[PDB]
RNA sequence: GAGGGCGCUUACCACUUUGUGAUUCAUGACUGGGGUGAAGUCGUAACAAGGUAACCGUAGGGGAACCUGCGGUUGGAUCA
RNA sequence: UUAGCUAGUAGGUGGGGUAACGGCUCACCUAGGCGACGAUCCCUAGCUGGUCUGAGAGGAUGACCAGCCACACUGGAACUGAGACACGGUCCAGACUCCUACGGGAGGCAGCAGUGGGGAAUAUUGCACAAUGGGCGCAAGCCUGAUGCAGCCAUGCCGCGUGUAUGAAGAAGGCCUUCGGGUUGUAAAGUACUUUCAGCGGGGAGGAAGGGAGUAAAGUUAAUACCUUUGCUCAUUGACGUUACCCGCAGAAGAAGCACCGGCUAACUCCGUGCCAGCAGCCGCGGUAAUACGGAGGGUGCAAGCGUUAAUCGGAAUUACUGGGCGUAAAGCGCACGCAGGCGGUUUGUUAAGUCAGAUGUGAAAUCCCCGGGCUCAACCUGGGAACUGCAUCUGAUACUGGCAAGCUUGAGUCUCGUAGAGGGGGGUAGAAUUCCAGGUGUAGCGGUGAAAUGCGUAGAGAUCUGGAGGAAUACCGGUGGCGAAGGCGGCCCCCUGGACGAAGACUGACGCUCAGGUGCGAAAGCGUGGGGAGCAAACAGGAUUAGAUACCCUGGUAGUCCACGCCGUAAACGAUGUCGACUUGGAGGUUGUGCCCUUGAGGCGUGGCUUCCGGAGCUAACGCGUUAAGUCGACCGCCUGGGGA
RNA sequence: GGGAGAAGGCACGCUGAUAUGUAGGUGAGGUCCCUCGCGGAUGGAGCUGAAAUCAGUCGAAGAUACCAGCUGGCUGCAACUGUUUAUUAAAAACACAGCACUGUGCAAACACGAAAGUGGACGUAUACGGUGUGACGCCUGCCCGGUGCCGGAAGGUUAAU
């Protein structure tokens, strides 16, 4: 309000918290699976959305998502954790990225293959 | 509590021009009489006058052209509790050279321009438009 | 001989040891509340004068929304 | 949601010690020092020039480089040395590793390369001292994992190319197709043309300056000896180096991919499932075609890059100093007093702290910007200028703020005469009425409800009269009447007392406003002690309604509501509108005082305080405020930053 | 108010200096004054006399003998002091301040008393007796069906006479 209380009580910032806490500023994380599954999304949305909550290697154990048609994630397998969020699925906030150690590609796909790990075909 | 005059100019003045009032009569001061004399000199009132012995009163008369009053907006800056204090090189510039950013200064309060012009800076008093 | 070295001792002093406090983290049988949901069970408390006008502070009572008394407001409709 | 810390700690006296000042340290004396302008404590963090975002203000940040700081397996210490408590110098303690003939000994790559481990992620166990320095040496000369270069990585910026003029049967094929045509498409084939860049064969500057071997003059010197300087031609020195660069070879070859296409946002048509597969940054799509999923055609955008992820800022005026609000979306403390603090009526004199103008020192270099130059050009480098918005010093101004002094009443306050008021505290008294106690008449009902019943009655209920006891508040007055800071106050009288308003005066002289922290008051309900208790009435019982009613309808009924002394500071404590000062059209009233005119009647004109309803400008998102503003400003405090969680 | 002497730790002998005995206490003689004695101001002669600092020194051991707390944590009970079965039970058992009920208007209730009389009490409902629980904080929620106590005599039965 008046300049006096501005300098009495400063017009401080309000700080916002990452959507992202396991990843600590870090762009990909690897960890290893450990309950590969499907749920149900919100409604009015209906599916059968593969999950996979995966323990990362500094500590934390979050849920992933699965994208593309057909993987062959299970447990005790190494997966590549990025940072993304689905809005139809609560708790849901990374994914798993695709062409990594052992998630490989999807299959009969030739377009957008740079987020899913799908080489040139010949 | 009366903490500022030169507001209680600026508001009556104002509100004279809104209400289309002929004569503002208010207690003078020493200011009131030299932001006077820099308004009839650019112009943005028609005339002021101190008529008092003891109690000096001013009796400031507005100035209208075809209805629309002279001043369009009337403004203190450095008011008691927030002193402005700005240099020569970054005096204030109401509407492009078409209003008043007068300057108090050690050369007397002439105005924003007369500052400019002597090389001088000092503080902002009132923003006339 | 002066004086200097070796040894010894005193003072400072690191590692370490004893007792009792403070803070933080994780865990802990069990337990209270809150947010999420799918054709789950009970009631109709608020929105009209919501059919007992609502709402607030307080005290008591009840499976629950809630009910009652006290003090205030119309953010209630009609009307001598 | 960290209110006290410090006993070498504040200071002083005297001595000893470093290069010096120094509680740097001991021996005595005075108990001080720090702290609401944040001491102490907790977490995190190398600082700066700079960097990125942003018009700026700001926000984040410290890659490379440069300056400073701190650290060399960890802790402690000292010696040499001008310069260290010292990365590859010393000792000891702890751990690790490795020899031992078991008495015993050796080491610290957060140096340059590289290994193991961690991670999403970091590069060769390369050449040379040729150039620049550094260290040593008279000089030659030696070393330098600094440095000059070499290799890998699209990690970042920039440049070039992956052709070109064409070329209609709008070849063929593909795509859909209203099956007539369109799209791909001048695209492709074919023709003419060029050979950048890559490969081959050659030439080929430049970073290289000096140094030694010889010859002369000067400077010396007893002396052309010896040495220095000045020159002089010759013989000399390159990791890069398959150097930059240029020349001829021949052929279009050896070189384009990635993301998107419903809106935000640049770009639409078919096929396949059928809330399934699935997309997703938000709106949201998939339930026989959703231009939204997957495939195809086509188009869109970028380009040796294309998308996602990680992080910062703009938009976000969504922390608002620039640049916001608090009547209803979140926001005036319930009110008052008041400290620190903030601000401050009017005139003059003094000073120049804040302010302003000039000059000096400085604000390293690097970096941004402007003017130019060099690599074919840009990236890159470079010269000058500007800038570094800052600080210190010196010289001049007092218009303003502040310091000091001297004046004024217009702010504030006092006295004098009067006025209104349920203002507060304490004590008395009158009356209606309700409920009981006793008696006299008095007979079958009374009370209650939408309907009844619990309940009261022949043990005399209900009704009336008489006498007495007890508690509360005061019918009419009574009104958007009055007072009070707020909460709140209502028969009458007595005592104390606060506050408010008016004609005419006199007087001090800015003594004025706000106010975190603090203090006081503060509806009802509640709690403790001591009293009282008529009526009403939480809890509780019974009756009634309802499918059910732990409630609304009824009969009882305790706490409590009544008093004294104590505790809380809670309300929709509201005008959902904080305190103070000035200005801004009007109308119709209520209450209270005063002035004047012939007051023959509350006749007429004025003039202050409070309060009520409309209503102009203006304001507001609109309801609405509207001289008692929510109209325009001034001084201050408190509060707000999505809804839940709370 | 307390736990608390919480837990735990430091110094304790002797000698010499500060000081040939210090801080302190007691207190001589000589000036003084008297309204003169058991007097009033100076005075430290003498005696007694801690505590600490510094240095040295001897022993394994310096509160060296006697005397002279073991400590902490959880938990049930009773608030606590106290009292209790002389002579096997000292406790959670009784009492306690406090709380609630009831009776009691004075020639009071009650008790000892064939009675007088006395205590209660030379007190007067803030007094006394009896019964329950037993400091203090949150409280004492429902029932008179039964047995007691209190209020009534409308009705039935009802002794002596
Ligand atoms: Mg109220
Ligand atoms: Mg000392
Ligand atoms: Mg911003
Ligand atoms: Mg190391
Ligand atoms: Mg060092
Ligand atoms: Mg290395
Ligand atoms: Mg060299
Ligand atoms: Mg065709
Ligand atoms: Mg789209
Ligand atoms: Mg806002
Ligand atoms: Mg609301
Ligand atoms: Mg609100
Ligand atoms: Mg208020
Ligand atoms: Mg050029
Ligand atoms: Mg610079
Ligand atoms: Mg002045
Ligand atoms: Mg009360
Ligand atoms: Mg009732
Ligand atoms: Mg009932
Ligand atoms: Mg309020
Ligand atoms: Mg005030
Ligand atoms: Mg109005
Ligand atoms: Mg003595
Ligand atoms: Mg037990
Ligand atoms: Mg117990
Ligand atoms: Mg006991
Ligand atoms: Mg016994
Ligand atoms: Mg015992
Ligand atoms: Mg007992
Ligand atoms: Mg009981
Ligand atoms: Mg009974
Ligand atoms: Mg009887």
């Amino acid at each position: 309000a008046t300049v006096n209380q501005l300098v009495r009580k400063p017009r401080a910032r309000k700080v916002a918290k990452s959507n992202v806490p396991a990843l600590e500023a870090c762009p990909q994380k690897r960890g290893v699976c450990t309950r590969v599954y499907t749920t149900t999304p919100k409604k009015p949305n209906s599916a059968l959305r593969k999950v996979c909550r995966v323990r990362l290697t500094n500590g934390f154990e979050v849920t992933s998502y699965i994208g593309g048609e057909g993987h062959n994630l299970q447990e005790h397998s190494v997966i590549l954790i990025r940072g993304g969020r689905v809005k139809d699925l609560p708790g849901v906030r990374y994914h798993t990225v695709r062409g990594a150690l052992d998630c490989s590609g999807v299959k009969d796909r030739k377009q957008a293959r740079s987020k899913y790990g799908v080489k040139r075909p010949k | 509590s009366m903490q500022d005059p030169i507001a209680d100019m600026l508001t009556r003045i104002r509100n004279g021009q809104a209400a289309n009032k002929a004569a503002v009569t208010m207690p003078s001061s020493k200011l009131k009489v030299a932001i006077a004399n820099v308004l009839k000199e650019e112009g943005f009132i028609e005339d002021f006058k101190v008529e008092g012995d003891t109690k000096p009163e001013l009796e400031l008369t507005l100035k209208y052209f075809q209805g629309k009053a002279v001043v369009e907006s009337i403004q203190r800056v450095s008011r008691p509790g927030l002193r402005i204090y700005k240099r020569k090189d970054e005096l204030p510039k109401v509407m492009a050279g078409l209003g008043i950013a007068v300057v108090s200064t050690s050369k007397g309060v002439m105005t924003d321009r007369a500052a400019r012009q002597a090389g001088l800076g000092g503080e902002i008093i009132c923003y006339v438009a």
